[PDB]
């Protein structure tokens, strides 16, 4: 679209975005039992969350529990693939609205 | 960035070894899921044959067979249509031919700790045509298929008349169906066996990453997400130096 103009900060706030659309698209195709779409999304979500991971500067303090995090929604969303298990889905969603939430907050107070 | 960036080389390979078992997870997926409704059908087709073998009422035994007819042809296209990555799984691409090993084709998935142990999977014709009472080879003899279901016939023959009576027709329902739970039963041992390598592959990324594989559970993620979101909130500047380091044509190839 229009992506050069966005700074650093909007860039990521959009992948979390992108994130959670996938996550939310895999749930769906899981109560639609359609297998191809929810693995299909689930893999999208799982390169947004380890691009993240390998886009941290883990020179600063901060990016000690964010990759941590990183790796357990990683981890967790697969085993969610593989058992399709909504809850599971669910649970990842949530940390990443945590993310999502608090940072837009920080891009926009700065 | 460049610890992030090496870190990215290091679990590269279990990265793709575990998109390679998820995929093969997801095409098993999807063929039992299609075998389940194969399953399902063909137990509402006994029903009818059961029905049509007790009844007494012919265009009786004509609406049930026209109803059985439209029930196997539901059968073949579940056989036909499903797909995965435009792979046809049920319609017996990917049959055993012992009589015959140039025409058999196999699916490959890697297996194993590691995931480097390749196996061959082979996928049985689940069409009408394919199930019923096989001779001593793989084939199917003339009137034994599910797609050779003829109910009207009950009116002209007892029930223990060869081929066509009552209870040799309900034989070939009792086969096929069995048929269809044994290819499920096999597709989900290979199922049980990409599954073993994904917790493996995990264990190994758990290993290499010792002090960001912390996190261990529910409890602890639950209270690791809401405390690093304050700090993302308290720190934001340098939360937007540990995080915002995308380059934007990575950024749209990520959102497709």
């Amino acid at each position: 679209n229009s992506v050069n103009t966005a700074t650093p900060g909007e860039l990521t706030l959009m992948l979390y975005n992108g994130c959670l659309k996938f996550i939310r698209l895999a749930a769906q195709a899981i109560e639609n039992d359609d297998m191809e779409r929810k693995n299909e999304n689930l893999i999208k979500a799982q390169n947004i969350i380890q691009e993240l991971n390998f886009t941290l500067n883990r020179n600063i303090e901060l990016s000690a529990s964010m990759g941590a995090m990183y790796d357990y929604m990683y981890r967790r969303l697969v085993q969610a693939n593989i058992k399709n298990d909504t809850g599971m889905l669910a649970e990842v969603e949530g940390y990443v609205t945590d993310f999502r939430d608090a940072w837009k907050q920080a891009i926009q107070s700065e | 960035l460049a610890i992030s960036e090496k870190m990215r080389g290091q679990i590269r390979g279990l990265e793709m070894a575990s998109k390679n078992s998820q995929d093969g997870i997801s095409l098993i997926q999807t063929a039992e899921g299609a075998l389940t409704e194969t399953h399902a059908i063909l137990q509402r087709v006994r029903e009818l044959v059961v029905q049509a073998g007790n009844t007494g009422t012919a265009t009786d035994l004509q609406s049930i067979q026209d109803e059985i007819s439209a029930l196997t042809d539901e059968i073949d296209g579940i056989s036909n249509r499903t797909e995965f990555n435009g792979k046809k799984l049920l319609d017996g691409t990917y049959k055993v031919d012992t009589a015959t090993p140039a025409n058999q084709k196999n699916l490959v998935f890697q297996i194993g700790a590691n995931a480097t142990q390749q196996i061959s999977v082979n996928i049985e014709d689940m069409g009408a045509d394919a199930l019923g009472i096989k001779e001593a080879d793989g084939s199917i003899a003339a009137l034994h298929s599910v797609n050779d279901l003829d109910v009207t016939k009950f009116a002209d023959n007892a029930a223990d008349t060869a081929d066509i009576g009552f209870d040799a027709q309900l034989k070939v329902v009792d086969e096929a169906i069995n048929q269809v739970s044994s290819q499920r039963a096999k597709l989900g041992a290979v199922q049980n066996r990409l599954e073993h390598t994904i917790n493996n592959l995990s264990a190994s990324g758990e290993n290499l990453t010792a002090a960001e594989s912390r996190i261990r559970d529910v409890d602890m993620a639950k209270e690791m997400s809401e405390f690093t979101k304050n700090n993302i909130l308290s720190q934001a500047s340098q939360a937007m130096l540990a995080q915002a380091n995308q380059q934007p044509q990575n950024v749209l190839q990520l959102l497709r």
